[PDB]
RNA sequence: AUGUAACAC
RNA sequence: UAAUCGAUAAACCCCGAUAGACCUUACCAACCCUUGCCAAUUCAGCCUAUAUACCGCCAUCUUCAGCAAACCCUAAAAAGGAACAAUAGUAAGCACAAUCAUAGCACAUAAAAACGUUAGGUCAAGGUGUAGCUUAUGGGUUGGAAAGAAAUGGGCUACA
């Protein structure tokens, strides 16, 4: 984003419609391309870039189908066209153009998919080695695991060996369909991985990763045999996923929540983790670093907090976290811990480093901050962070204003900070006046700021505005500016305050009442008491 | 950077002797080549491809023209 | 669009003198040399005269690339001297100020 | 819905550090630089303007990534990839003993789209004619052989060539004339009695 | 013929001809009308004539929480959009042809009698909405210059008064 | 390359990524002089009728 | 009498950007250049490819950013990357500012086969030198 | 338009702190050469105008010094001046006045008293003294004068010096009193230069049209010249550039006592042996002593000759003569 | 107080090879404006004693190349505006300096070029004979 | 020595 | 002659042209082509007329110092507005001045020179309002553009 403070995003909303704006920008302008690329034929750049050039999306060779196969498979429907094409004119396609068409309808793409089926057995004998690996990759995605182990059935009868990914998919598709009885899936699994060391294939990282990832969905005391398969992986010698440890973290996770001992189980293998340099490999990665840090957050503790954001920062930073939604969720558990259990002095310098920085808060990290510093009775940092939250927290702001104002009446007031107190109410309450509901418990907050600071009048026309939003506070705050204007010997503003909390019924009329008897006695105004007394007679 | 010129040395871009081999040895023609094949070995801007395109145009000029060389006055191959 | 149709012929007339260029140089090297013999320099006229005609690197008129000016164009920046002096005095060419010696 | 935001300036700390915040190249973008700085001529009543708004900052080359710590910082880190000059080689004189052939090469660098420069292809290679085992009539035979590429003050010989589309190219056909004319020299034949 | 063309101001400043020497001593007024629309007024910024529908400039980013595909409208559509457009542009017209009606004090095309409303307010703040002024006298008087010539100088004279006996006048 | 300058930001200008005062100002002088009544006739017209 | 490059003197209303408030024999005595570039030096090649690409960029951006571009571009080459600086008004949301942003990089470094940068300030009007 | 002031002080010295951290230098010895050298490396203008280059300075050095306001919030006046529409100069002749009304009253009390104690302090002169610029008034006074009003002022205290004069009229005066720098043409006499067992000789450079001469000369030879490894005579066969050559000799009246060694570069023979006899003038000045390099000066040796070829005009054949004219 | 632990991965592998030896490298920047030049000799001498080079620059005399234009457009010959580009140098001798120390100095400098200046750079290098040379006779 | 005959606020 | 155009008192006359053998070329004579440079357009294209519609670039007064917004005064005001021992003038601003370049001051030169005057020059650098063409006032090919009865301006070479 430009840094420009126009254009620089006040929310996490903006930021993702900043970027997606510059990103559609590159779309439009690169279709704009791909559209007329007779205008960007000429080269300047004599090293001849070739990502620069534009680029052809067209068939070169019309009705020849040796090459319009290729080409129409290369770019799902232009491919059928080009085989339609090569039928009806009796072309034979071989074992290669079949083997990419194939590959292209199952990567774009459940009736065609048996049509396609037919296509690749009825009319050539094509081979399992492409034949068996499009389909049991297609319907893993179109819910058919039966045919896979029948094309499972007939590559072992014709002496072809079965690769890595074939087990990948085949574990998935007998583990996912579970009729009652786990016990029959996990022992065919168990006959799979005999059989993958059986046929002269070394099992892959990814293997042992999709017999992991169908052990997650069925059992939370699954995690046994799936330690045993994360021990046989350090036994052979290749270095293990991150995805891996994910899934392993979020069994474990599922135990978190009875007992402990997975949480300790975890925290020793994340002490045995975070002294290497990181390599991602791996294409699920993404929800590493969100589900140790959710174990964290469960669990309550912070120096796993400190150095598995030593883990993030050592390597390479970025590019093990897949998505903003998942960073941001991040940082918010990670403040959710780092709040309460470090103390001020490091609380608010990592403040400053994260939240103006990396992202912008939501209503749980805003609660937080507001419940941490009441803990630690700090009201001198209340305006800046009030000024922050005003940006960032447009959208939970009327949720939390209660929840922001709670901590004023907590602390003790000394009369240095009356200006921050009065700048800090002036500007809620003429923001939510010149609009929105807003409660009584503010005006309790602003009435004792006030006392605080020696200022009746602004108060009293405080008060007074918020009695004409029709609804009333509690008799306590009354009593409480009864004592306020007793202090200062006002008699008109306890006329006004007792007169519109009788006219408006507060339970505790005969206590304010009784205090204005009391005031009036004290400034000799008896006489408007009497008057008072019979105006509250009629 | 980026320009190799086909992994050519300069050997191949200096000496042109040996795609003067079918030429009449002792006349003009070889007066008018050596004059040619010293302005192309001269030359920095001009590709081996292209020299030799030119050395076989010239070549295939006087297989085309050869009756005018004979009535010439000097007898050439 | 060119601006000018003068522009336009001396774009065609350009492209016929790239693409005839070096037909052009085989048959003047025949021509430009005393040793060959004149029986064959006569023959090497004649085909250098039934060449195009707009094939010829005299033909070639160096324009201004903005407004296609016949004349008052510097060879360096290819621009006639009003455009040069519109696009001076606002500041747009670096290295270039009006002249104080 | 318009909306003003205050500049990093405020947010900027008075201990944080510079090569952070500009890391490249940057056309002065005022946002960013805590410094109030003013440039243009002024008004008789006037004062030259402020950073927000004006050009002449914007046209103006900065060297805000290239403040002195950044280039301890960057040097430091440069470190690593140097390596030392032989000790024995300190003096011009035994530079002349041990490597007595000396070649000028160039590369040219220029903002735009094409980096090739003709005369880039140029190679000039000098020798001390004191450094080899040229007798006294081949010495002679190399005079009057090379002519005017012999320097007859400074005794040293610069063979400049021109004609090899590439530099390496260049830099082979100079070494070649070199060897030639060292085995050329030394070549006494029936026309050189006379 | 891309870089040939200019800016509008440019092209509305050679085209109204405001500072030619026609209207420069006076010479001017006799075939003299030319008028300046501005032609940047009804942009949608993203909108094009072929109707391709952009999802910064002419629809928003996100719809259903999903981002948006790059799309064109119906034909239909285009002459719907553009006779919204065309429409645009003869109200605009019929806004601009229509004319103030101008009260006559005195006669049609005198200014006597004609009033201007309140005078404007001084420099402390005082407000005189109770007066009315008008005018007794325009007059075009001239002036013989070194370098212009003839310099026109027009000359008024108006009344003010608030109907309660208070009254004055001036030049 | 004058050609393919103006083709590339005329399908701009009718694409609406980029604005064109100078069309925009040929376009209303045009449509000006045709609602005045004296446009651009038919080619084979002018002589003969 | 002179008339390159000068604003003409009305009544005393009119506003006055810095560069359009100084004559042509004040560039590099108090105003500087628009664009820097290394093809016009002594012994250097390739300036007509600068300035023809100099003056498409002018006519593009001042096109692109209709009415809510200020003043004049800054056009900076440094190593084949191409810096265009803009002062622009805040009159169209950062939505479409993004949007042009992102398409006018993509397709200036397709076009002139070279990486470009967008710098841009948002200003809230014109700024103002003299008069007014 | 105090605020404002103020405002740009403490953000000056924010900006001064974010300097001194960004160039890594001791912030409290951080000064106003280390700011401009600073600004000169960060921001280099290189522009013709040394006004229009980037500066950072003390925002009251920067922005002009202000009128204060002139009236209380009830709109009584402050001065009671202000209604003469220039308070403040009205003010000080006002004071310049009544300090001459008391120089006046105390030098009648001390003639009735017959004492003349004072002394008259006008000459400032070895000083120097000059007085204030209506410029530099106008910066005082932070108003517009007039060219009359000045020098009614500046006649005022011409009045008020010439009078017996107190210690506090003059400490009034001496504000007004600015000092010029040095005035001298004296010239800076070279050393004489001695090197291995060579004894007396000068070193000399030369310019003119054109033409850089270089002369050493040696006093204890003979005397003759040797210009660029040949002798004077075959160098200048002209007798006029000979007698430039001689020159200076004979007007020290020591043609004979000294052997000199040339080498002169550009230029035609008169232009190199102008440039000659300035070098041989200026290498002169060691041997010579200090009356007799005055002498040289009205002489006129010791001075360059600035008369260098014009440059040709647009228009114009010569540089002054145009082409011809034809009136109709 | 957010610092990233481990920063630093540097990838230099040491070849067999002998590293070339430059016996002078000179660097001429030519620009429009003296005191872009001024701050980027002042950052590249710096650059040079942190690095250890012990190097020395000098100024070349500037060249101004100067033309004449006519003043309107359609016939004023005797009125005349003239035009000046102005060209200004800055020459780095580098002396007794090595092959890697070249390289990331020169790429050092190339990157921290500024926008409107240029520069050539004249490498004389260090060699001692050709394998066909050192003692045969034919 | 003279220079006619179509200027508009 | 079949054979351009513009300038044409100071402020035209080796002037557009720092530049015409074909090209340039807009002229003329023969021939040819009419959605005829472009993504599209009942559209392109025009060196067709108007510089008395203009913008852009200038000449001249001119190395002259004045121009002018907003106020105020005059026993009315068409207009004018100053007296320094001061009698109605304040005045933001533009010019002059100051500053800058000819690599050190100074001088000199260069650069600058406002508002306006000459309806001064330029639809032929380029765009354009208005008025005229659309099988032609448009687009291509070939070949030709003479010449001096005479007069005159500016230069070069001399007349020693
Ligand atoms: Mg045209
Ligand atoms: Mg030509
Ligand atoms: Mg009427
Ligand atoms: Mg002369
Ligand atoms: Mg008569
Ligand atoms: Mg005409
Ligand atoms: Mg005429
Ligand atoms: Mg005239
Ligand atoms: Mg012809
Ligand atoms: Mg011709
Ligand atoms: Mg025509
Ligand atoms: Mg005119
Ligand atoms: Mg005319
Ligand atoms: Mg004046
Ligand atoms: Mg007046
Ligand atoms: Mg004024
Ligand atoms: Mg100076
Ligand atoms: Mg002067
Ligand atoms: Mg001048
Ligand atoms: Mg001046
Ligand atoms: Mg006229
Ligand atoms: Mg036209
Ligand atoms: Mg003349």
């Amino acid at each position: 984003f430009q840094d420009d403070p126009y254009l620089i995003p006040t929310s996490s909303v903006e930021s993702h419609s900043f970027l997606l704006a510059k990103k559609s920008g590159e779309n439009a302008a690169k279709f704009i391309i791909n559209s007329y690329p007779k205008y960007f034929q000429k080269d300047i750049a004599e090293p001849h870039i070739p990502c620069l050039m534009p680029e052809y999306f067209e068939p070169q060779i019309e009705d020849v189908s040796e090459a319009a196969l290729q080409e129409r498979i290369k770019l799902q429907e232009p491919s059928a066209n080009y085989n339609f094409q090569q039928r009806e004119q009796s072309e034979e396609l071989e074992e290669a153009t079949e083997a990419d068409n194939e590959k292209s309808k199952t990567k774009a793409g459940t009736w065609r998919t048996k049509n396609n089926a037919e296509r690749i057995f009825a009319l050539m004998p094509e081979k399992n080695a492409h034949s068996y690996c499009t389909m049991i990759r297609g319907m893993v995605k179109h819910q058919a695991p039966t045919q896979a182990l029948n094309l499972y059935t007939v590559l072992l009868n014709n002496r072809l060996r079965a690769d890595v990914y074939t087990f990948n998919s085949l574990i998935e598709a007998t583990a996912l369909v579970v009729n009652e009885k786990f016990e029959e899936k996990w022992n065919n699994i168990l006959d799979l991985l005999k059989q993958m060391v059986t046929q002269n294939v070394k099992p892959n990282l990814q293997t042992f990763n999709t017999i992991l990832k169908c052990l997650r969905r069925f059992y939370a005391f699954g995690k046994l045999p799936a330690l045993q398969t994360l021990r046989e992986m350090k036994a052979i010698g290749i270095e293990p996923s991150l995805a891996t440890y994910h899934y392993v973290i979020q069994l474990f996770y599922q135990h978190e929540s009875p007992s402990k001992g997975s949480s300790l189980i975890i925290y020793d293998i994340m002490n045995e983790v975070m002294g290497k340099r990181f390599s991602p490999r791996d294409p699920d990665d993404d929800m590493f670093f969100q589900s140790a840090m959710r174990v964290c957050s469960s669990l309550r503790d912070l120096e796993l907090a400190y150095q598995v954001h030593g883990l993030l920062n050592t390597g390479d930073n970025w590019k093990l976290i897949g998505s903003d939604h998942r960073r941001n969720f991040y940082y918010s558990k990670f403040f959710n811990l780092l709040c309460f259990m470090e103390q001020i002095d490091v609380t608010l310098k990592w403040y400053k480093d994260l939240i103006p920085s990396v992202f912008f808060p939501h209503s749980q990290t805003m609660i937080d901050l507001l419940q941490a510093l009441d803990v630690a009775n700090r009201l001198d940092m209340v305006p800046q962070i009030w000024k922050d939250s005003k940006e960032y927290g447009h959208t939970f702001r009327n949720e939390l204003k209660e929840e922001i104002l709670m901590l004023m009446a907590r602390d003790q007031h000394p009369p240095e900070l009356q200006v921050a107190f009065a700048d800090c109410a002036a500007d809620i309450k003429s923001t939510y006046e010149s609009q929105p509901e807003w409660p009584a418990s503010s005006l309790n907050y602003v009435a004792v700021l006030f006392l605080r600071a020696g200022r009746t009048q602004e108060a009293w026309k405080m008060l007074g505005l918020f009695r004409k939003h029709n609804k009333i506070p509690r008799a306590e705050l009354l009593n409480e500016f009864l004592d306020s204007a007793k202090a200062s010997s006002s008699p008109a503003q306890a006329i006004e305050l007792v007169k519109l909390a009788s006219a408006f019924s507060l339970p505790v009329c005969e206590g304010l009442t009784r205090r204005v008897m009391a005031e009036f006695t004290l400034t000799q105004e008896q006489r408007e008491a009497l008057g008072e007394l019979t105006a509250l007679t009629s | 950077a980026g320009f190799d010129d086909d992994g050519s040395e300069f050997h191949e871009h200096i000496f042109l002797d040996k795609y003067l081999q079918d030429f009449p040895k002792q006349g003009p023609i070889r007066h008018f080549m050596e004059l040619v094949t010293c302005g192309l070995s001269k030359n920095p801007y001009l590709s081996v491809k292209q020299k030799v395109e030119h050395i076989e145009w010239f070549r295939n000029y006087f297989n085309e023209k050869r009756v005018i060389l004979k009535e010439s006055g000097i007898q050439l191959n | 669009y060119y601006v000018d149709w003068k522009m336009l012929r001396d774009v065609k007339r350009r492209k016929m003198a790239y693409e005839y260029a070096d037909e052009r140089l085989r048959i003047n090297s025949l021509r430009k040399n005393t040793i060959l013999p004149k029986d064959l320099q006569e023959v090497a006229d004649e085909e250098i005269a039934s060449l195009p005609r707009d094939s010829c690197p005299v033909r070639i008129r160096n324009r201004c690339v903005m407004t296609s000016r016949p004349r008052g164009v510097k060879r360096r920046w290819r621009l006639s001297r009003i455009v040069f002096r519109h696009l001076a005095d606002h500041g747009q060419l670096s290295g270039v100020q009006r002249a104080m010696w | 819905r318009r909306k003003a935001l205050p500049p990093r300036t405020e947010k900027m700390a008075v201990d944080q550090d510079w090569p952070s915040v500009y890391p490249v190249a940057a056309p002065f973008k005022p946002s960013a630089v805590p410094l109030p700085v003013r440039m243009g001529y002024p008004v008789k009543r006037g004062v030259p303007m402020a950073k927000e708004g004006n050009l002449e900052l914007l046209k103006i080359p900065n060297f805000l990534h290239l403040t002195p710590v950044a280039i301890k910082r960057h040097c430091e880190a440069l470190k690593d990839f140097c390596t030392e000059w032989p000790a024995a080689l300190d003096s011009d004189e035994k530079c002349e003993k041990h490597f007595p052939i000396e070649i000028d090469t160039a590369d040219y660098v220029s903002a735009g789209p094409s980096i090739r420069n003709p005369k880039a292809r140029v190679v000039t290679l000098r020798v001390k004619l004191s450094s080899l085992n040229l007798d006294d009539h081949a010495k002679k035979k190399l005079i009057k052989l090379v002519g005017d590429r012999y320097c007859k003050s400074t005794d040293v010989l610069t063979i400049k060539t021109d004609r090899c589309p590439l530099k390496r190219q260049n830099y082979d056909y100079a070494v070649y004339l070199l060897t030639v004319l060292y085995h050329e020299s030394w070549k006494t034949e029936e026309w050189e009695k006379k | 013929s891309f870089f040939t063309k200019l800016t509008a101001d440019e092209l509305w400043k050679g085209a109204l001809a405001e500072s030619g020497a026609g209207a420069r001593k006076g010479r001017g007024k006799r075939t003299k009308k030319k008028r300046r629309k501005d032609l940047n007024r009804g942009q949608i910024i993203g909108e094009g004539r072929h109707g391709f529908l952009w999802p910064g400039l002419n629809i928003p980013l996100m719809r259903n929480g999903a981002v948006q595909t790059i799309a064109q409208r119906s034909k239909e559509d285009q002459e719907k959009v553009e006779a919204d457009m065309v429409q645009q542009r003869e109200e605009w017209d019929r806004r601009r042809k229509m004319k103030v009606k101008r009260e006559r004090g005195w006669s049609g095309n005198t200014w006597g009698g004609v009033s201007l409303g309140p005078p404007d307010p001084g420099p402390n703040g005082e407000t005189y909405d109770d007066f009315d002024t008008r005018i007794l006298e325009v007059r075009n008087v001239f002036n013989m210059t070194a370098k212009e010539g003839r310099k026109r100088s027009v000359r008024v004279l108006v009344a003010v008064g608030n109907g309660k006996g208070a009254a004055g006048f001036a030049i | 390359n004058h050609n393919t300058y103006f083709a590339l930001m005329g399908t701009l200008r009718f694409l609406g990524l980029y604005r064109d005062e100078h069309q925009d100002f040929r376009d209303e002088q045009l449509r000006l002089k045709k609602l005045r009544g004296k446009g651009k006739p038919r080619k084979g017209e002018g002589k003969r009728a | 009498k002179n008339r390159a490059a000068r604003v003409r003197v009305s009544k005393g209303d009119k506003p006055v950007t810095y560069e359009e408030a100084h004559a042509p024999h004040y560039i590099a005595h108090r105003k500087g250049w628009l664009s820097l570039h290394t093809g016009n030096l002594d012994g250097e090649d390739h300036a007509a490819e600068r300035t023809v690409e100099d003056v498409f960029l002018r006519k593009f951006m001042l096109g692109t950013f209709p009415g809510c571009l200020a003043d004049q571009l800054v056009l900076k080459r440094r190593a084949n990357q191409l810096e265009i600086c803009a002062l622009v008004l805040r009159q169209l949301p950062p939505h479409k500012f993004y949007f042009l942003v992102g398409y006018s990089e993509t397709l200036l470094s397709h076009f002139y086969k070279c990486p470009v940068h967008l710098h841009l300030q948002t200003v809230p009007s014109k700024v103002v030198y003299k008069y007014i | 338009t105090v605020d404002f002031i103020k405002k740009q002080i403490e953000e000056f010295n924010i900006g001064k702190r974010h300097l001194a951290n960004m160039m890594g230098e001791d912030p409290e010895t951080f000064t106003q050469e280390d700011i401009d050298r600073a600004i000169a490396y960060l921001f280099p203008s290189g522009l013709f105008e040394k006004r229009a280059r980037p500066i950072m300075k003390h925002p009251e050095e920067i922005f002009p010094k202000q009128r204060a306001i002139q009236w209380g919030e009830d709109g009584r006046p402050f001065h009671f001046l202000f209604y003469t529409g220039k308070q403040s100069y009205y003010s000080l002749m006002h004071d310049t006045y009544g300090k001459l009304l008391d120089v006046e009253k105390h030098h009648n009390q001390l003639r009735a008293k017959d004492l003349l104690a004072e002394k008259t302090k006008i000459l400032k002169d070895p000083i120097g003294s000059r007085w204030l610029i209506k410029e530099e008034l106008e910066e005082m006074l932070v108003e517009k004068l007039s060219d009359q009003d000045y020098a009614q002022f500046i006649r005022l205290l011409e009045r008020l010096s010439a009078l017996p004069c107190g210690a506090t009229e003059e400490d009034f005066v001496n504000r007004f009193r600015r000092s010029i720098p040095i005035q001298s043409k004296k010239q800076l006499i070279e050393p004489l230069q001695y090197d291995e067992q060579g004894m007396a000789f000068s070193r000399g450079e030369g310019k003119r049209k054109t033409a850089k001469a270089e002369v050493v000369v040696y006093g204890q030879g003979s005397g003759r010249i040797d210009v660029n490894g040949v002798d004077y005579l075959l160098y200048f066969p002209v007798t006029q550039d000979r007698e430039q050559l001689m020159f200076p000799l004979h007007f020290l009246d020591r043609l004979g006592k000294h052997d000199m060694t040339c080498a002169v570069s550009g230029g035609g023979r008169s232009a190199q042996a102008g440039a000659v006899r300035l070098a041989m003038a200026r290498a002169l000045c060691s041997f010579v002593t200090e009356d007799e390099v005055e002498w040289m000066r009205q002489a006129g040796l010791l001075t360059a000759d600035p008369r260098v070829r014009e440059r040709k005009k647009p228009g114009q054949e010569g540089a002054r003569r145009k082409f011809t004219w034809k009136k109709r | 107080v957010d610092v990233p632990k481990d920063m630093t991965k540097p990838e230099i592998t040491i070849s067999d090879e002998p590293d070339t030896l430059y016996k002078r490298l000179s660097v001429l920047v030519k620009g429009h404006d003296k005191a872009v030049l001024d701050s980027y000799e002042y950052f590249a001498v710096l650059a040079a004693k942190e690095l250890g080079i012990s190097i020395k620059v000098h100024e070349p005399p500037r060249k101004i190349e100067r033309f004449t234009l006519l003043k309107s457009v359609h016939i004023f010959k005797k009125h005349r505006v003239q035009y000046e580009m102005r060209t200004l140098y800055r020459c780095l001798e580098l002396e007794h300096l090595t092959g890697s120390t070249a390289d990331v100095y020169l790429e050092y400098i190339q990157r921290n070029l500024p926008e409107g200046v240029a520069m050539e750079v004249t490498k004389t290098k260090l060699e001692q004979l050709p394998e066909h040379i050192r003692k045969p006779i034919w």
